């Protein structure tokens, strides 16, 4: 599971 | 609606009767909540993200609604930056990429 | 196109002459490749997510076509599991999420 912050 | 990308695509959501701001997540496929009380019992699982691996509560099929849209699944909680809609959720609302 | 949900909206784009797979993710902010060797100058970087954060190497002007559609960006190249294309270049092909 990607955020990418 | 048609949402794009110059800025986080955050939306309201209800779960637990509580209202909520979440990202709609096409690289997640799970749907995962900062920490918060959900009715029902849990399962201690564990997912992964970019910076590795983290113990979360599994609730099944528990109500949420997207911008109006209404889905009933699985939500993890547990410590993520942001509260993420995955693709177990944006199936049910009918969501798709468009270019 | 249209892409739906049901599996990893994964595609293929080209970068450095390499073509490769990628998923497409509205929930990243920014563009993040699997560890290779770009001829280039580079400034560190650490990007975060579920886990916590991992250290990046940061490459701008990077030209990338995804699936026909050229953009040219930042690229950020790490220890990822998955090649991501995130907002910075979604916005460039004109990609909407549709509900």
């Amino acid at each position: 599971n990607x955020p990418i912050v | 609606p048609q949402i794009t990308l110059w800025q986080r695509p955050l939306v309201t959501i209800r779960i637990g009767g509580q209202l909520k701001e979440a990202l709609l997540d096409t690289g997640a496929d799970d749907t995962v909540l900062e920490e918060m009380n959900l009715p029902g019992k849990w399962k201690p699982k564990m997912i992964g993200g970019i910076g590795g691996f983290i113990k979360v509560r599994q609730y099944d099929q528990i109500p949420v609604e997207i911008a109006g849209h209404k889905a009933i699944g699985t939500v993890l909680v547990g410590p993520t930056p942001v509260n993420i809609i995955g693709r177990n959720l944006l199936t049910q609302i009918g969501a798709t990429l468009n270019f």
